[PDB]
């Protein structure tokens, strides 16, 4: 039981990782490429994740 | 349901086919050298200093940067008031930059020639003559004006009822101008940033000044803020600044110099008084509804292409059109052919046009064209 | 229960749409291209291959181009794609139109051909000669010497189904159909909205034969009245750009415009002129013969009792629109379902007309007077 | 100090721009061309009297 609570804190090491930007997809193209505009910047072609 | 099944079976067959189907030296050595090659962001020089030059440059939004010249450059080649490229890492002017072309202004220039002769425009000899000596003769033969010591108007405003032919004449001038013709996109001049459009208008004149003798066609002048209510709300404040910038560059403190301005408006009354004032636009060539000789000529030019019996009387057809714009006369010719196509007769006859004359004018809700009143005979 | 086959066809079609590299050359380009690539405008072209590229950050550094497929496509105003870090032009310029323009294009038309419409046959003839006929048989127009009419306006009282003719054109058109409301140009930013009108037309030219529908044109262009209070609509600038696109220098290429207005008098004269609307189509409220065809079409796919008299409803009441006929047919079916009869009696149709027409009150004392 | 001063003026982050105001505890507030305002506890290498708001 003590291991579980400390493991939850070990899981909290995840909070350290930086958040990914939030953007809107203008359109999609083939070969795992999508055209997404960044919220305060400009159009970015991005590589899609396996998931 | 069986027929629906056949389509569903066809879709299933396509699904089986898709699943079954599933079951230059530039990209070589050059890339290895290219990735190390550094970038040089563009910036504009404003000044120079004695001894170490210490040229100070505004990047374009960043800051005034006191950057020394790069080691592999000639100090004379770097110049004050010259665009330059500064490497961010080395903070020095590695290579000077050529002056900005500003392509959007370059795009508005016609470049191509519209293929319309003055002959196609018809029923407005006087309007054509007025345009000829503000557009073609002063540029082609300036000597005659000099002999009387008379300056050309250097400005023209074409106004009239819609469909009269104002733009058609303008494209005809573009065909034989023999000088740069600069059609202006009215929407382009309005811009999201405050006074960004006003900057473009300065560029428009600067481009005009660089070329020798050019005519600028501000069609739809109303789009270019051609009014100056300038109310307290100042919703049009950005456009009003753009309009004033055009007015000052047009005339005052040295005007066009070699630029002739042609402006065409369906509604002349809306145009702002300062633009209407002459000097900015000396000539006021208003196009007018064509007279019976003009109405016959517009019918003849429009119908020359169409195949028709040789006995048709355009004079009767023009008379039947009491007050018709050139576009409506063109509409009668096209409509007359469409009736012949409906009856499948290759060669049209006078009757077809009369049916069209009723259709183009009387059938439209003019009311005056269609008579139910005995009143007058 | 043949519905299951139809539902399967729809699901299968979606699956088909869902189911719609070189050993060394592609891998080298994949290495050359950055994982993130930022697309930016091309400002200047230089022969050395290092060409100035404008960006949102405005870094215009001359950047080398190494495009395996082709690097000769570079043009001023092209949107080049650059590496996030190196900023070199990665390759062939990205070629996608603005998102708002993409929404207008329509690939599927729900309605079928002119068969659903009844009694607008003269109106159908005009739309066909201007839109369907020139494409199907181009030779006839050339032999006549006529250039096909390119613009049409459909003006009628509410519920005369002007839109239905447009939906029918979409069903049988080779041309790509862009369906844009006239009220879809409300861009708040100064500018942009007139530019959007330019964008719709440039796409139409790119798609070659195209039909443009602008329903409720009254909002985009009406009167061209002066600023007055000084609010300045800027809508007049938007209408002027549309007026420029239809016939304002240059040419319209092969793009046809269909526009629909409940009220045509309000529309400014310049927009409604030959050269922008060569052919004008008027939808009148249906008379008697037109009403008979519409009443039959609406009741064709429903249970009909022998007792029902379609002619009696049409002759007894005059003023009902084509849409009103459809509403009477839907209401009559609901009236029967209240009595739990799937079959529809004559009595149901008589009750239905009364319920649908309760908001239409017209006329004053103009009876004894004349 | 002179060698550092020469390097800093030459460097890209020099951002030469006008002082919004002059302050005393001998202090300055500068709005850079980047439009960012910074208060410096020490007015700088150049004389405080020499500097003009
Ligand atoms: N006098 C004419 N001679 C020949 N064609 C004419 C004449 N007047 C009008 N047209 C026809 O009308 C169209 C020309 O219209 P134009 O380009 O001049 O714009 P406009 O309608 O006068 O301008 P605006 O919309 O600003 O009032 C073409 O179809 C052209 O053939």
């Amino acid at each position: 039981l003590n291991a579980k609570v400390r493991l939850l804190r070990e899981e909290l090491q995840l909070l350290q990782e930086q958040g990914s930007y939030v953007g809107e997809v203008v359109r999609a193209m083939d070969k795992k490429k999508v055209l997404v505009k960044v919220h305060p910047e400009g159009k970015f072609v991005v590589d899609v994740d396996k998931n | 349901d069986d027929i629906q099944q056949l389509l569903k079976k066809i879709n299933e067959l396509t699904g089986i086919k898709e699943s079954d189907t599933g079951l230059l030296a530039a990209d070589k050595q050059t890339l290895q050298s290219e990735q190390p090659l550094q970038v040089a962001r563009c910036t504009k020089i404003i000044n120079a200093d004695s001894e170490d030059p210490k040229y100070i440059i505004n990047v374009k939004q960043f800051a005034k940067f006191v950057v020394d010249l790069s080691d592999q450059v000639a100090p004379t080649d770097i110049e004050e008031g010259m665009r330059v490229g500064v490497d961010r890492n080395k903070y020095q002017i590695h290579i000077p930059l050529p002056p900005k072309i500003d392509p959007t202004v370059t795009m508005m220039q016609v470049e191509e020639k519209p293929d319309v002769t003055y002959s196609d425009v018809g029923g407005c000899k006087e309007q054509i003559e007025k345009l000829r000596e503000v557009v073609e003769t002063p540029l082609l033969h300036p000597e005659r004006f000099v002999n009387l010591g008379i300056e050309p108007p250097k400005g023209v405003l074409l106004f009239g009822p819609p469909g009269t032919g104002k733009t058609l004449c303008a494209r005809a001038v573009a065909n034989r101008t023999d000088a740069c013709f600069i059609r202006v996109i009215g929407s382009e001049l309005v811009q999201k940033y405050v006074g960004e459009g006003a900057r473009m208008v300065r560029e428009l004149f600067e481009m005009a000044r660089t070329k020798k003798a050019c005519l600028i066609f501000f069609d739809e002048i109303d789009a270019i803020g051609g009014a100056r209510f300038d109310d307290g709300a100042g919703g049009d404040n950005e456009v009003q600044r753009t309009m004033l910038e055009l007015i000052n560059q047009l005339d005052g403190f040295d005007p066009r110099g070699n630029i002739k301005v042609l402006m065409a408006t369906n509604r002349p009354d809306t145009l702002d008084p300062a633009l209407m004032r002459p000097g900015r636009l000396d000539r006021k060539i208003e196009f007018s509804l064509p007279d019976l000789e003009g109405r016959t000529h517009i019918f003849k030019i429009h119908a020359r292409s169409m195949s028709v019996e040789r006995d048709i009387r355009f004079e009767l057809l023009a008379r039947l059109c009491p007050n018709s714009t050139g576009a409506e006369i063109r509409s009668v010719c096209t409509e007359a052919g469409m009736f012949a196509i409906r009856a499948r007769r290759k060669i049209a006859t006078e009757k077809d046009f009369l049916e069209a004359v009723n259709k183009v004018i009387k059938s439209y809700a003019k009311f005056s064209a269609t008579p139910r009143y005995m009143t007058y005979n | 229960l043949e519905r299951i086959k139809d539902y399967l066809l729809m699901e299968e079609e979606f699956i088909r749409n869902q189911e719609q590299k070189q050993e060394e050359e592609r891998s080298k380009v994949d290495d050359l291209r950055g994982t993130p690539m930022s697309v930016g405008t091309l400002e200047e072209i230089i022969d050395d291959n290092h060409a100035i590229v404008s960006t949102s950050v405005g870094s215009e550094h001359y950047v080398s181009i190494l495009s395996f497929v082709d690097k000769d496509l570079l043009e001023p105003g092209c949107s080049v794609l650059l590496n996030h870090k190196v900023h070199a032009v990665i390759g062939v310029l990205m070629d996608d139109t603005d998102p708002l323009v993409t929404v207008m294009k329509v690939e599927k038309a729900p309605q079928e051909t002119y068969a659903d419409i009844g009694g607008l046959d003269n109106q159908i003839q005009e739309i066909k000669e201007s839109v369907e006929l020139p494409l199907t048989h181009p030779e006839y127009y050339e032999e006549m010497g006529i250039k096909p009419p390119k613009g049409v306006i459909l003006y009628g009282p509410p519920g005369t189904g002007k839109t239905l003719l447009a939906k029918a054109v979409a069903n049988q058109t080779s041309a790509t159909f862009l369906r844009v409301v006239g009220s879809e140009l409300i861009q708040k930013y100064l500018g942009d909205g007139p530019k959007l009108v330019r964008e719709l037309f440039r796409v139409a030219e790119e798609h070659a034969p195209s039909i443009v529908f602008i329903d409720e044109i009254d909002a985009i262009g009406t009167k061209r009245y002066d600023s007055n209070s000084g609010g300045e609509r800027e809508i007049q600038r938007t209408m002027l750009e549309l007026l420029n696109q239809l016939d304002g220098f240059d040419s319209r290429g092969d793009v046809k415009v269909i526009m629909a207005t409940n009220r045509i008098e309000t529309l400014d004269p310049a927009l409604i002129r030959p050269g922008r609307i060569d052919r004008k189509i008027e939808f009148p409220l249906p008379d008697e013969k037109t009403k008979k065809r519409i009443f039959q079409i609406h009741t064709s796919r429903m249970t009909l009792a022998d007792d029902v008299t379609l002619d009696d409803l049409i002759m007894a009441k005059d003023d009902l629109s084509g849409a009103d006929i459809k509403a009477i047919c839907t209401e009559a079916g609901l009236m029967a379902l209240r009595e739990r009869r799937m079959k529809v009696t004559n009595e149901d149709f008589k009750k239905s007309k009364e319920n649908v027409l309760y908001k239409k009150q017209e006329g004053t004392p103009e009876g004894l007077y004349l | 100090e002179n060698s550092e001063k020469i390097k800093v003026n030459k460097t890209l982050p020099y951002l030469v721009s006008n002082v919004i105001e002059l302050l005393d505890v001998k202090c300055a507030v500068i709005k850079t061309s980047t439009r960012q305002t910074y208060f410096l506890p020490v007015i700088g290498l150049v004389d405080a009297e020499k500097l003009k708001p």
